[PDB]
């Protein structure tokens, strides 16, 4: 995997370039605002729990198609593995979130994982939805304005929709 | 690429769990130190065409037979000049990106991976670049922690060529 | 799925043979049960929305606070009782599907696996769908070996919850 | 693997539905006439070198071209190759006559089979030829009214002539 | 295949490394050799139709019941016959590639493996083959290293027939 | 694999035949000449290291973009995977000069390499070049006429630049 950091120097390499004085800044801003990231992780991780049961809540209540006799998320087997995907991509996405690059998530998680579900006849439409729902509720929570140090934190929510976006992106 | 932040992710990883609390703390740390390592590369960056210029000529210097012996490995010729002088800079980027992930990571993957078999396969003398590394350390003029993170990861290439 | 006969046909695959004489009587004696065990089945069957109505209403009166407490997990709502009547029935539907296959292959596939995981996520406490179970078993009205079977699988739920 | 007790169970359990009349009656009616089911696996079974040997010896007078120095079953591998996999298909065959349903012979038998045999040249309609001629003499020894309760066993005989025609297509 | 000069390649590629010289000169070897043992089976290729005429009628002379005993496994009908000369010519073009091949690959290969499942299944006795084997060792006329050869490969088709 | 003799046994045996005089010939004439494939083998294998390097050495000259940054032999590990790369296709055509088959040389390095360097993004028509000086090189110092009884190797030459060739092709 790359973190922000290897990225710019995996771009510099190839490229057989010193990083630029744009490099340079972007990566030094990214360590000025890094309080930020470590609280969003923190904020996502201590709730992934209440996250994904939520989400799935909300899901189902969605897609009541999914929990009929022979809908996909139908057994408690199929349920179990469907909540464990929930939570699995959420993890990779505070993955991605601590390091500043989708790598980890591409990598370890996302790839494949559109060509898995077609074979098992998952909906990853579905799946899709899952993420987005929750996206909305992590960045609610990584965003709460009580109980942490006033300040801005709009840049970080959209570079976290942006992996949440990405993961759904890649299985709908 | 190992740096110190995906050392934490791929421990949790490893473990199939989210992220602890210790392994966030690591990465505070890195976020602390990253600025002056940062500052470190970028002077670099900004004095690498005379850090270059400087070395090569201390490698002709040091073994004179480099710029008159006949051969494609040596710097007889413009060409092989040409060939040296990229080669050095080489290093020295390496060692700014070294500075910018927070470890020995690029170096390990760009550079070090296969080292010994192209020094090798070319007739490159490992010496050459050791004196190279060396006139770097002498003249980058970093100091204090970015003279500490530098010479590391110019002592590591020293070691990788020993 | 396991049933008395895919097992004696899956140990004479592991072994890369035709099927034995006890393997063929095993199954004989499979078919001589299923006879009852089919009956039971049937009788659950055409019995099963009186006995999911009773088995509901036999949760709520033990545990008053399922119709009352506010959350989805519980039976306040309209939402929550229909739900609970499902689930009700799920179970009541594997009884007699383990009664037909002859064995707990179909309550081992499509309820217990994941249990666990489906009642701590949903905060589903197991102490209801047991208090259902016992309901069930109190008012099927089985007599003899129907007896033994059906509440065999019904005790096995109840041990699956516990 | 399904047998038909889990067959019928897995179709009901998709739509969420207890068993129908129709389903108890088609169950009772197997049951009824099992030992017809157990007198034909125990006949095949007891037979089974006879009826591999037999059919591979038709199969080569009819197709002599597999037996020309060059063809598919010529060399001694080759042709204990293909034996070994009529025994092998006669041996699943069997498992699914015992089981009252196809299920075993799909999944651990005739899935991908017809692949196998297009990367390695076999020729699977051959394959499919072997396979009918012990479909003939499975069913005439299952259905020899010799040493046997008189009775009638013509339904039988169409499901096991199913579950070999089943074979032959599967890689015809 | 095995081969004297494949056995040496393949003991190369085990190591990941280039041909030995003990390697290359166990190939010399076998090319000095190489030239008696293709005499051999150019011998036995031009006089094969003979031995295998005459090793047929020695089967039948030995064992009398192969010519009259009912049943497709027997020579009692045309078609017996054929496949019998057939065989038996089968087992003498496996002996002439085993000397140009030099070793026992080519019988091992083609022949050997599955001969006793083919003989179990098709109902044919080893004892027809050995005495087959015997007439052509008794028959071919070759003298000094060709017969050794050929004998040697022709003593390991009666080994695998035993 | 096969040796040259092998080949022609298993020729044979697919048309169920005793070799031909015209094919106890052609092994014959291979005996005969063999002390020169012996030299031919001794020769490339004593001389691996330096056709390996040279050649690497001209491709790059002729060939500046594999060793620009970004390019698939910049990076001492790729050119090391790519100095390897060389060494085994050498190595391999050395077995089939012995053996007098390609069979070594297509079945254990061959097949399949274009699909690994497309899936690499390595580019296979420059790794054919990288085989075709390996072979210019490597017949020059097969065929040197000092330090050798004088005789004519040009049928032994050209089937060398055959399995040189044939690496080339199955790449480019
Ligand atoms: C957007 C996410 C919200 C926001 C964040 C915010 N945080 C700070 C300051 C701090 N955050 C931390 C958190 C950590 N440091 C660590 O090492 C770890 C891992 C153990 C964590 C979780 C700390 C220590 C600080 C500094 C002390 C402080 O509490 O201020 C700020 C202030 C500016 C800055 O970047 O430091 C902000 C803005 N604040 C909001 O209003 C958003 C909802
Ligand atoms: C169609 C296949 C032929 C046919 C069959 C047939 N069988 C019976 C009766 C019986 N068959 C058995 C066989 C077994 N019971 C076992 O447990 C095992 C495994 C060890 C076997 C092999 C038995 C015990 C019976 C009952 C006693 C008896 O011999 O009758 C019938 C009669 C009706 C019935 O289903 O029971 C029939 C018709 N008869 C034919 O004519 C067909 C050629
Ligand atoms: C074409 C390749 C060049 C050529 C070859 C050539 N060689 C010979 C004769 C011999 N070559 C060998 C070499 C070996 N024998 C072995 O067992 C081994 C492995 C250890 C090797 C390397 C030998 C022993 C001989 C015989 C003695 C001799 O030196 O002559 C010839 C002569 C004809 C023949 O085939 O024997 C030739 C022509 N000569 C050239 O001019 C080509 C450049
Ligand atoms: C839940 C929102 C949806 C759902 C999910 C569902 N998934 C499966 C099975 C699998 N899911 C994965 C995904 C991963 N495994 C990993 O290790 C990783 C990280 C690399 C991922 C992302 C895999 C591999 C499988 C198959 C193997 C397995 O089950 O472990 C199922 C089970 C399907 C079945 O029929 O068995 C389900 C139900 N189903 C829904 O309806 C939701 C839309
Ligand atoms: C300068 C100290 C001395 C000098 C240099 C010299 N180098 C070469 C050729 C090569 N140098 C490398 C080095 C690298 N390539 C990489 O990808 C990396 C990591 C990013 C490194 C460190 C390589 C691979 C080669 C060979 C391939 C190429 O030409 O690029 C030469 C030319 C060798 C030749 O024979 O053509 C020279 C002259 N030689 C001296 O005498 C200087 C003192
Ligand atoms: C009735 C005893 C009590 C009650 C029930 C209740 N259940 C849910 C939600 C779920 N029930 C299941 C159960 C199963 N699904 C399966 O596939 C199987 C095996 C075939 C079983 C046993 C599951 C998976 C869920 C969650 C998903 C879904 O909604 O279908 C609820 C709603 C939970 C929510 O928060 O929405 C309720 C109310 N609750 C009581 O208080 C009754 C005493
Ligand atoms: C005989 C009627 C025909 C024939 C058959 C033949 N088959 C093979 C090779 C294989 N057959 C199988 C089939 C199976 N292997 C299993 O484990 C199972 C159960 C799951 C089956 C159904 C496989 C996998 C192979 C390849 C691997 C192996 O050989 O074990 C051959 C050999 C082909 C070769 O060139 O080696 C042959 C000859 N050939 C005919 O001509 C008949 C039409
Ligand atoms: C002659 C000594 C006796 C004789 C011969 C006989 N053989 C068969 C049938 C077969 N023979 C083989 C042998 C081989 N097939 C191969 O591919 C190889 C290796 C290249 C060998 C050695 C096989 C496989 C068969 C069966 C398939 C086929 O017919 O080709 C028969 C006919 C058997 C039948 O029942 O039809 C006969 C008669 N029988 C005697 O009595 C002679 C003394
Ligand atoms: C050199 C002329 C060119 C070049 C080569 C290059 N190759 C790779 C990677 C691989 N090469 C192979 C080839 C083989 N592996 C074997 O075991 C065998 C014998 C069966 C062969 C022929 C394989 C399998 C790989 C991938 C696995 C591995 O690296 O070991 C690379 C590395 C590519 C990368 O991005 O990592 C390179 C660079 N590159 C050029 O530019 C030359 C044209
Ligand atoms: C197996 C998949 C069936 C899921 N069922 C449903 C699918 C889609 C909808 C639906 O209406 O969605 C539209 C809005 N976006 C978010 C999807 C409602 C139900
Ligand atoms: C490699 C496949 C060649 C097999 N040779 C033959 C194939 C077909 C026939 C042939 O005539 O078959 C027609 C009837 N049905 C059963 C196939 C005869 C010989
Ligand atoms: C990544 C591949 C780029 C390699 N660069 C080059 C490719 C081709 C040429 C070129 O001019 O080659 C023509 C002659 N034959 C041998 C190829 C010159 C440079």
């Amino acid at each position: 995997m790359l973190d922000a950091f290897a990225k710019v120097v995996a771009q510099a390499d190839a490229r057989g370039e010193f990083l630029t004085n744009a490099q340079f800044d972007a990566l030094s801003n990214l360590v000025k605002e890094g309080n930020k990231r470590l609280d969003a992780v923190n904020r996502i991780t201590s709730n992934a729990s209440t996250i994904v049961a939520n989400a799935a809540r909300a899901l189902f209540a969605e897609q009541p198609q999914l929990i009929q006799p022979g809908g996909n998320a139908y057994t408690n087997r199929r349920m179990a593995a469907c909540l464990r995907d929930m939570e699995i991509i959420l993890r990779y996405v505070t993955y991605a979130i601590l390091a500043g690059d989708s790598s980890v998530l591409d990598d370890r998680c996302l790839n494949g994982l559109r060509e898995t579900y077609q074979a098992l006849g998952t909906p990853g439409s579905s799946v899709a939805v899952a993420i987005q729902k929750m996206k909305d509720a992590a960045i609610a929570i990584a965003n709460d304005p009580n109980g942490i140090t006033p300040g801005d934190c709009s840049a970080l929510m959209s570079e976290i929709a942006g992996y949440f976006d990405r993961a759904a992106a890649a299985v709908a | 690429m190992k740096t110190p932040i995906t050392e934490a992710i791929a421990a949790a990883d490893t473990q199939g769990r989210f992220l602890s609390n210790t392994e966030l703390q690591a990465v505070d740390g890195r976020f602390k130190r990253a600025v002056a390592s940062m500052e470190a590369a970028r002077a670099l960056t900004n004095n690498a065409q005379s850090l270059i210029d400087g070395a090569a000529q201390a490698v002709y210097q040091k073994f004179p037979y480099t710029t008159t012996m006949q051969g494609s490995q040596y710097a007889s010729t413009p060409e092989g000049k040409a060939k040296c002088a990229r080669d050095i800079g080489y290093y020295l980027r390496m060692v700014t990106y070294c500075l910018v992930a927070g470890g020995t990571g690029p170096m390990d993957e760009y550079l070090i991976a296969g080292l010994s078999e192209i020094n090798s396969t070319f007739d490159l003398s490992p010496s050459w670049y050791i004196e190279a590394l060396k006139y770097i350390k002498a003249n980058h003029g970093l100091t204090g922690q970015a003279a500490v993170e530098a010479n590391a990861y110019i002592d590591y290439a020293i070691n990788a060529l020993s």
